[PDB]
């Protein structure tokens, strides 16, 4: 069992480096989508001034 | 008793009778002990250093 625990010291840091990838990969995709609807917003607004 | 130089005779095997185990016989069998200790305290030091 020497071996089972190199086993684990493997696995569960590439468990890490796979889930700290995909939670910032996920947040940079949220920054992307709100920054999007910063455009949507800031030129619909747009409007609302100038038919006032 | 009256002494014999029997007492010089004897003296001459029990230090060959040294001579040869000092040798011959008690460093063989030191490794041949030393080895199987070794080789258990390595065995748990290394899975130690697997758990931690």
């Amino acid at each position: 069992d020497l071996d089972l625990a190199k086993a684990s010291a493997t696995d569960q840091l590439k468990k890490a480096k796979a889930e700290a990838q995909v939670i910032i990969e996920q947040a940079n995709k949220r920054r992307s989508q709100i920054l999007d609807e910063a455009k949507a917003e800031a030129e619909q607004e747009r409007t609302k001034i100038v038919a006032q | 008793m009256n002494l014999n130089a029997t007492i010089l005779g004897q003296a001459i095997a029990f230090v060959l009778f040294v001579l040869f185990c000092m040798k011959y016989v008690w460093p063989p069998l030191m490794a041949a002990i030393e080895k199987r200790q070794k080789e258990i305290a390595d065995g748990l030091a290394s899975a130690e250093r697997a758990h931690k």
